[PDB]
């Protein structure tokens, strides 16, 4: 097919590829331990 | 010169068939689906995962019949 | 031609002589990363009023995408050490269920419906299978080749058609996704293209031409199904795999 | 705002940069081979203007 | 030009019979929904929406066939 | 050349035999779905036979595609 | 290092600069003329394949 | 001939007009008269 | 094909699809005139040892530069305000004095010896006198078109050609120093094109080979004449034009 | 095209006139030097003069080079 | 297409002989230099700006002919 | 390609012409010099100079029609 078979292979892969790591890092140091805070914070207050 | 793109017209029509065998897959799947969460009310949050797996995991050879028809059609 | 909705055009421009900088560039493709990239910040930073514990609603969607992706995941792998692979099942979830939503805006773009990164991506999730097979379980990882008690002289029959389907898997996980998602936007588009040469003729068809847009209007509710239901399908087999090659059957 | 937890991201996922790392040079290389055929050599695009040569054009 | 426009009506022709998959497959899903009823009649609310789940996706499976068909006819 | 045009020929009439793939996975799990259903206690013993049928029939349906890519490649 | 001071640059050297603005237009008139002839239709450092156009090449 | 007439007749006249533009405000508000403060400063301190 | 040092390639590189932004990016051309500007600079900057009175050697050069241009534009114009055009006329001398040092250097480049610039500056100049004549002295601004006393039978054909060598100032006051350049430059490097293929033949011509080498190097000796006295051309004659624009005769 | 190749004659041929107005301008100058080394307070008096009979001349040497531009662009 | 190359090579060998007309220039302007100088040695800086424009500016009409033959040659 | 090979031998004859400009300007020049010096023998260092730049400033115009004729043998 015409459309996906172009130069840009290494554009696609090299954005692709920088968005993967940066949400790898991102989601595992930032956004999933800032639910999981919310989480042990809700726990402590029940089990006070 | 017509008779590449008429013979390449002619296999991407034929490799269209195999959805036929992801049509009656994805029903005997929901099929079962059906008949298994009627006879027991409490193993429908244990099936359905199982029941969206066999699902895709069953379309998906009907999806490679349907890119062997892509790649004749447009390239 | 129906298909010219995946044209990929450079805008913001690089090149040099030197040196072939025209790799990286902001293009089509990479406006849409960066528009992916935002709203996933978009679902998480400004979500949160100024970090209260109860979680206002816009967060009980973010709640349950991750509960739903944790109970996904110790059901799947399940041993000793599960969390450790959960930020990846996790960030292969999201990325797909947020580019496959993204593209169902009409004069939008879908990044899942190029063949060349979700291929590579999935290409990328098998080697990475296979050389921490190799590390974590030496020349025994292909033990995982023989299923289970079977008769001696028709072993090596299902060992070789144990590892075509083995490396089949490198490709089968990628394009499923694309042909799903591929397939999804050219019906509508072709339809599309159908009811509006439809409409075009003499008036008696817009009187009753009703139909045709309803039954567009059903495909568009079949696809945000078709959609979200693919994002799933690839965090539960990036999950059954991680435990074929973490634990040995 | 939002506070940075270390975890640990590299040594659990090695082996998927790896592949990373590998997948990018095997399809630089596909690129550079798939980038000189025949239907694309006069696609004005194309890397292969911006430094030096023009129009081999001989098909 | 003749030929490859002959050969496009032939394609068009062969990717209809995809649709007999569809067909078989619908039926497969409401007859498993009919055949769970009559088993247990309290667990309608829960299992109806599957059925229409499944018709969905089969159906998707019959017009991934039929669009190839309107692609052979005019495109 | 009539070869170059009658290898598109063999290429689709070769993916036909998915059809057998599909319908082969779908009755390994429709199977599954009724056992389970039947037994709730068998999920965990039985699983790995119905991943071990899916990966043969889709091997054996994968043949086929590999006929094919070897007809519109080679 | 150096003080600034404000010389008189321009109540005193304004129709050089509308004489440069007049030159830098029909320059460019004059450059996006020349760019289309026979000879130069075909040299892909031109700015028309940039944006969207590919290839007249009938001469 | 072919060297003096390529397509870089605006790059060349571009970058060429921003000089003069520059060289002009740069040496008449910097560098003129920071000689001629050197001038006057020499004569003032000759007439003392 | 000796005229392959005027070649002028890009090297930094810019481009887009929305808008024609070729115009700006970083050339060789381009790259001269940042070193032009930056050695300007430096002339004066770092010349100056801690703003001192006594203005070490250095600055002696460009105090000589700025007394022969001051004693120059003197002579000329001379009027009642013939120093608010003074800093024109030293920056048109400076630009050509140092962009024909530094195309000196062998492993250079030449930017007086491209005539779409230099043709352009001149026309500016020319129109920006037109323009001042006009604007300063009315409809009498053509009273510059008849020399002197003349008799009235053979007036016309006096104000013909002289507007038609009016408008050659155009043209000729760059054509002049483009002309000089490019031929100087031609030349020398055609002389090192056959004085290179005199040496390769036969180790008898290597012995004596010594005169053609001393012949380079005394056209080189000129080059540097022919360089410097084009920049004190044109810093003369746009001089004299602003004599005729600014007071009629 | 026996034409197109004998314009560039044409115009190389009319390019000779020139020889009059270097030589021109040089005796116009040369005969002003005289003028102002032996009698030097004539220089302001005579100056425009000398630079009128520079304008005269040089146009009638560039009647030659607007031909050769016509014959060579027209 | 020999024609054209070889009357342009000819005519850009016709527009050189303008140059006799800049030698006999500078020529007869720095003869003119060195008698007003050699009759009045007080008249050099006075004299010696009108002998660099004189001399420049005589030139041009031989550059203007070597221009020519430069369009024709490269052109 | 021999007619454009035959006319580059006939133009690279006709700009030989050109050397005849400074053969009789450098003459001219050191014959002022000689003129200047009999009329005051004082003035040499300051005139001598002078004399050298009119030499050089001619042999440039005479170079400037030599290369063209090595333009036009070989180039």
């Amino acid at each position: 097919m015409p459309q996906l078979v172009p130069f840009y292979f290494m554009n696609q892969l090299t954005y692709g590829f920088l968005l993967m790591i940066t949400l790898l890092i991102l989601f595992s140091q930032f956004f999933l331990p800032m639910i999981l805070r919310l989480y042990v914070s809700r726990l402590f207050i029940s089990k006070l | 010169m017509q008779l590449v793109l008429a013979a390449k017209y002619i296999g991407a029509g034929i490799s269209t068939i195999g959805l036929l065998g992801a049509g009656i897959g994805i029903a005997i799947v929901f099929a079962a689906l059906i008949n298994g969460v009627s006879r027991n009310p409490s193993i429908k949050d244990t099936v359905f995962p199982m029941a969206i797996l066999g699902f895709a995991l069953s379309e998906a050879t009907g999806l490679f019949c349907l890119m062997v028809s892509f790649l004749l059609l447009f390239g | 031609s129906p298909l010219d909705q995946f044209e990929i055009r450079t805008l913001f421009g690089l090149q040099s002589s030197f040196i072939d900088l025209s790799c990286l560039n902001l293009t089509t493709f990479s406006l849409y990363t960066i528009i992916v990239l935002l709203v996933i910040t978009s679902l998480y930073t400004l979500t949160n009023n100024n970090n209260k514990i109860i979680g206002s609603r816009w967060l009980i969607s973010q709640e349950a995408i991750y509960d739903t992706i944790m109970n996904m995941t110790k059901g799947q792998i399940g041993g000793k050490n599960w969390g450790l692979y959960f930020p990846m099942i996790f960030t292969l979830f999201m990325f797909i269920f947020i580019a496959n939503l993204i593209s169902m805006i009409p004069y939008s773009f879908a990044l899942s419906a190029h063949l060349v990164f979700i291929i590579s991506l999935s290409i990328v999730i098998w080697l990475g299978n296979t050389i921490l097979g190799l590390y974590k379980h030496g020349w025994v990882f292909f033990s995982l080749f023989v299923p289970a008690g079977t008769p001696l002289p028709l072993v090596p029959l299902l060992v070789i058609i144990e590892t075509l389907s083995y490396f089949a898997r490198a490709i089968s996980l990628g394009l499923r996704l694309g042909s799903n998602i591929l397939a999804g936007h050219l019906l509508m588009v072709i339809l599309a293209g159908l009811t509006f040469n439809f409409m075009l003729i003499n008036l008696f068809t817009l009187v009753f031409g009703f139909v045709p847009l309803a039954m567009i209007l059903a495909i568009m509710m079949l696809e945000f199904a078709i959609g979200i239901i693919q994002g799933y399908v690839w965090a539960i087999l990036t999950a059954s795999y991680l435990k074929d090659a973490v634990y040995l059957h | 705002m939002l506070k940075r937890f270390p975890t640990p991201i590299l040594k659990v996922y090695w082996p998927f940069f790896v592949a990373g790392a590998a997948v990018y040079y095997g399809m630089s290389k596909a690129a550079d081979l798939s980038s000189n055929t025949k239907e694309f050599i006069n696609d004005p695009r194309n890397p292969r203007f911006a430094k030096g040569g023009k129009f081999v054009e001989v098909d």
